[PDB]
């Protein structure tokens, strides 16, 4: 045998892969571009020497 | 302390999930991963600690789930004719809030 | 489930709830105390985690 | 209206539950009416020739659904608009299986 084989559909996959983005998004609390909706923090540095 | 809690949230969350998974096995299913237990018990175990709900709210959505996974015949052995109720006819329409 | 305003109105997080949940049936299931279950796990090595 | 081709949940005739799973006669019985669909370049009839390509186009057409409603929830930013949208992509996961 050397012939060649199948091959998935690509628009299942896409589905798949768009799928998997947005669960990953929505529970990691971002928004739906990614961007972060929590206020991170500074953490001044305490002073000189 | 805070940031220290959630972390220590995930991790026993994790380590819990996996202890059940090995550990016990329910009467009659079978599940083999975190999803089928996020299936099972109507409560998403892989969230991050961020979020924040209250019991009615989850307890809404956890039913929610369940009537779905029964109703598209995806949980084997639904009652037929319990799933053609008036409520349930209406589901396009009672599904939210 | 008790239909009070506090479970209505009170914030809290899923992660404790879905612990809480399995804490209970492991505790169910092995008999023991919530700090003897985590004794226990400290010495387990049949997972991965 | 695409209930009337498709629809998980069944369909209630005489006030049970029908047996059959796709309301499209021909569709359900994989009926041909095409005999010649490569004389010239043409999808639909190739899906004519065989009409498994339409139950998955129809298929695919429910799943675009709901994925679009997801995100039309998802881009509202409110908790129950997050919960919902939530529901909308584990009720799709969960028809595509693994």
């Amino acid at each position: 045998v050397g012939l060649f084989l199948p091959e998935y559909n690509p628009a299942l996959t896409d589905y798949w892969q768009t799928l998997r983005l947005r669960l990953f998004n929505l529970r990691h609390n971002l928004s739906i571009d990614g961007q972060p909706l929590s206020l991170a923090i500074y953490a001044e540095p305490t002073d000189p020497k | 302390a805070q940031t220290l809690a959630d972390y220590t949230a995930e991790r026993l969350s994790s380590v819990l999930c996996n202890w059940f998974l090995a550990n016990i096995q329910p009467e009659g299913v079978s599940l083999h991963s975190r999803d089928d237990l996020y299936s099972y018990f109507l409560i998403d175990n892989q969230v991050s600690s961020a979020i924040k709900t209250t019991r009615l709210a989850e307890a809404i959505a956890g039913i929610q789930l369940y009537i779905n996974r029964a109703l598209n015949r995806i949980e084997p052995n639904a009652r037929a004719d319990v799933s053609t109720r008036q409520f349930f006819t209406d589901w396009t329409v009672n599904n939210r809030y | 489930l008790t239909l009070s305003q506090s479970n209505m109105d009170t914030e809290i997080s899923t992660l404790t709830l879905s612990n809480e949940l399995l804490l209970e049936h492991i505790t169910r299931k092995t008999g023991g105390d919530s700090d003897a279950l985590m004794e226990s796990l400290s010495t387990y090595r049949q997972a991965i985690d | 209206w695409i209930n009337y081709v498709y629809n998980p949940a069944g369909y209630i005739v005489n006030g049970e539950i029908a047996p059959w799973i796709w309301n499209c006669r021909p569709l359900e019985e994989t009926t041909s009416w095409n005999a010649n669909p490569l004389d010239a370049i043409d999808p639909d009839a190739v899906a004519q020739n065989d009409p498994m390509h339409y139950k998955i186009a129809t298929f695919m057409r429910l799943l675009d659904q709901l994925i679009l409603r997801g995100d039309m929830a998802y881009r509202e930013l409110t908790r129950d608009a997050l919960n919902e949208a939530k529901m909308w992509y584990v009720r799709t996961l969960e028809l595509l299986g693994d």
